[PDB]
């Protein structure tokens, strides 16, 4: 819903402030800019509140507001238009399937039915631990390594149901899987073989016209 | 030359394409990459405008803009207000991912590209808006500007040139439509990010106000290579009017899905042959291939024989190059659903600022869920055309044309599927 | 926002009492001319009309709305107050 509602866990009274080190970046941030457009800055400064405390309460949108004398509601309206603020709680490890044509040509379907039935979960709930959330979202620019999903701010690419059940067990674990293809290769390059860049690149002036 | 193709690894300007060589400052010094920048920036803006005239280049967002004429806007007496170059890393196309290669493997070319078409402005600064998803994508570049900055080579006196360049990395928030260029500057402005009308022109009226040129990845990664090299060396690629080298992706019903650089005007087919292993199951189960990300309307296996990956010659096929982002579908695929899921895409990344997208859109969305299941007749097939045609060319932006494009491909091409689909849910109800 | 209503002259008269019919609470008249609205081309028309008449007039200058300056761009200028904060 794009309506807020005060609740005892999430109203204007809700505790929320920026730690002694996050007001320090948030001067970098705002450094970024133009003086007399410290407004810009609103989209980092609310992603750091997410960062800090996980989602947005209207607390953290409002001392957002407050500390870029920005009016609450172009900060509320910037929450709500961008997919990536939290305006609810979720999760430690935010799942994000991709189901668009390209991920779903290569069976993004098959993925995101064996986190649902590893979790127990539907799309869009939130484990009863609350270790694990749910969603599926747009392309995620990984496309030539579908089927892939984003956990927090990392990808996992090339999967099957096997693999994303073994990030799960990882994450489950404590321990921390890394990123990227799950298939044999390293990033973009087509598996069986590089078709292209196989020589050593050339040096420092190769190919230069006269005159510079 | 009538022949294209069969790019030669000396001639590839992303030679890091795949991440098997250091990424970082040594590693790009040792490729190329801040070769007598100096020499360049002190050549002049008129004579970096020039070669990237020459070469032909044109823009590789997905517009396909001559980019040496659109950077010529710029290149006017200043009047008090600061003047930025704007680089677009937002890469959220469905089937595109070639820009994030360029970010994480390749980031010191897309910085000195950002000095050297900021020189051609007359710029005092870059903003690399990236989307907000390329975290560790980010992370990489925001580690090469430090570089950069540390060895000299931007910032003040760049390159000992004695022109000051900042480089700033600004991250979205997830939205679609913040590719579009002024909404681009709209969310860097932090509002959301709903395009603006045109006029102003960004060159004129942009990012707080002030002139401002949008320029892609890809299109800024290639200018600093473009004057090493010379304008004529880039022409000497591709088509005339189609010049250069080109990065692809090819994703979908492909045997190796990947990304390559290839020369422009290379034949669709071979590229998906040569490059990505060919069509799961052999050509002959090929069934229509999207040639430039979801927003080119497809073409079917017959038109796909021979077909050049070029601007122009997509455009005489009625579709377009767009990003270059090929995504293959075998006669294994449902087409109807297939295109339906980007039309829902649309629908989900609409800004919702202007009539016909904020509720065309959305209408399509339904038209095309029914023609899925065949919960419709013949009738509302026509009707789609023209409710397609009423959103494009209406709306403020892009986006808008891009969704009624696909839906007209579909049409064009696969109208006896749709209407097959009608057929049989009619007997089975 | 239609200005089509505002093309022409218009000739009304004072407004008179209107009371509670007893039966059924209607609004009662008895001013004859309670309806009357006559359209004119010009001013000139109307007052010649009212003159030969015989009624005593009050003539009002038609009100024209002023031409504005208006300009998308300034919705995004660089150091003056007519930026917008939204859209
Ligand atoms: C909905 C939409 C999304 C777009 N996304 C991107 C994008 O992700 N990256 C990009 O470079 N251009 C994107 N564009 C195109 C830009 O508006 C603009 O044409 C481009 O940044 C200009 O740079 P170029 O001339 O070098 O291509 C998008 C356009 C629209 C309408
Ligand atoms: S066409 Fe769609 S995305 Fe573009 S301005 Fe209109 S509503 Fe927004
Ligand atoms: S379609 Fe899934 S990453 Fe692009």
């Amino acid at each position: 819903l794009f309506v807020h509602r005060d609740t005892p866990e999430n109203n204007p009274e809700t505790p929320f402030d920026f730690t002694p080190e996050n007001y320090k970046r948030i001067e970098a941030i705002v450094k970024n800019y133009p003086e007399g457009h410290k407004a810009a800055a609103v989209l980092p400064v609310l992603d750091l509140a997410q960062r800090q405390n996980g989602w947005l309460p209207i607390s953290a949108m409002n001392k957002v507001a407050e500390i870029l004398q920005v009016p609450p509601m172009r900060v509320y309206e910037v929450a709500t238009f961008y997919t990536m603020y939290n305006r609810k709680p979720v999760g430690k490890y935010h799942i994000q399937v991709c189901t668009t044509t390209p991920c779903m040509l290569r069976n993004s379907d098959s993925i995101l039915e064996a986190i649902q039935k590893k979790l127990g979960i539907k799309v869009g709930e939130t484990t009863p631990d609350k270790l694990f959330t749910l969603i599926e979202v747009e392309c995620l620019g990984a496309c030539v390594n579908a089927p892939m999903v984003q956990i927090n701010d990392n990808y996992y690419e090339d999967l099957t149901p096997k693999d994303i059940e073994e990030i799960i067990d990882e994450l489950k674990a404590g321990k921390i899987p890394k990123p990227g293809p799950r298939s044999g290769r390293f990033s973009c390059e087509p598996a069986g073989g590089l078709t292209s860049l196989t020589e050593p690149p050339k040096g420092p002036g190769f190919g230069v016209q006269a005159g510079l | 030359k009538t022949s294209f193709g069969s790019l030669k690894d000396e001639d590839r300007i992303f030679t890091n394409l795949y991440g098997r060589h250091d990424w970082r400052l040594k590693g790009a010094q040792s490729r190329g990459d801040w070769y007598k920048t100096k020499e360049i920036l002190l050549k002049g803006p008129d004579w970096i405008l020039g070669e990237v005239k020459t070469s032909g280049l044109r823009g590789r967002g997905g517009a396909g803009f001559p980019t040496g004429l659109k950077w010529s806007f710029m290149n006017k007496p200043s009047d008090g207000r600061p003047k930025y170059l704007v680089v677009n890393a937002d890469e959220g196309e469905p089937g595109t991912c070639k820009d994030r290669e360029i970010i994480r493997h390749d980031p010191h070319k897309l910085v000195e590209g950002c000095l050297v078409g900021g020189r051609a402005m007359g710029a005092r600064a870059a903003y690399i808006y990236i989307r907000g998803e390329f975290y560790n994508e980010a992370s990489n570049l925001q580690v090469a500007i430090r570089e950069a900055y540390e060895a000299g080579l931007i910032g003040k006196n760049a390159c000992g040139s004695g022109y000051d360049f900042d480089v700033f990395v600004v991250r979205g928030a997830g939205a679609y439509i913040c590719g579009e260029e002024t909404a681009l500057i709209e969310s860097i402005e932090g509002k959301q990010g709903k395009p603006r009308l045109k006029p102003p022109f960004p060159a004129d009226v942009g990012v707080f106000g002030c002139p401002t040129t949008v320029a892609n990845v890809e299109t800024v990664a290639v200018s600093p290579t473009i004057c090493r090299r010379g304008g004529a060396w880039f022409a000497s690629f591709g088509r005339e009017r189609n010049s250069g080298t080109k990065l692809f992706n090819i994703s979908g019903h492909v045997n190796n899905p990947c990304t390559v650089e290839e020369e422009m005007s290379v034949p669709l087919k071979e590229l998906i042959e040569k490059h990505a292993g060919g069509v799961t199951g052999g050509w002959d189960n090929l069934l229509a291939v999207i040639p430039g990300g979801s927003s080119t309307p497809l073409i079917p296996k017959s038109v796909c024989e021979t077909v050049l990956m070029d601007f122009d010659a997509l455009i005489q096929a009625q579709t377009g190059l767009g990003t270059a982002a090929v995504i293959v579908m075998d006669r294994s695929t449902d087409i109807v659903k297939a295109i339906a899921r980007l039309i829902e895409f649309y629908k989900h990344e609409s800004c919702g600022q202007c009539t016909p997208c904020r509720e065309g859109v959305d209408w399509m969305n339904k038209v095309m869920a029914r023609f899925v299941r065949g919960d419709a007749r013949p009738a509302e097939i026509d009707s789609l055309w023209e409710i397609s045609k009423q959103i494009e060319g209406h709306t403020i932006c892009a986006l808008g044309d891009g969704a009624a494009w696909p839906v007209q491909g579909l049409i064009r091409h696969f109208r006896p599927e749709l209407e097959e689909r009608m057929q049989q849910f009619a007997q089975q109800h | 926002s239609g200005v089509n209503n505002t093309k022409k002259w218009k000739m009304e008269f004072d407004t008179r009492e209107r009371w509670e019919n007893p039966l059924m609470g209607w609004a009662s008249t008895a001013d004859p001319l309670s309806n009357l609205v006559l359209t004119f081309s010009t001013k000139e028309d109307a007052v010649a009309f009212a003159e030969k008449n015989g009624w005593s007039y009050d003539v009002e200058e038609r009100k024209v709305p002023k031409p504005k300056s208006k300009s998308y761009g300034a919705n995004f200028s660089w150091n003056k107050r007519t930026r917008v904060s939204t859209k």
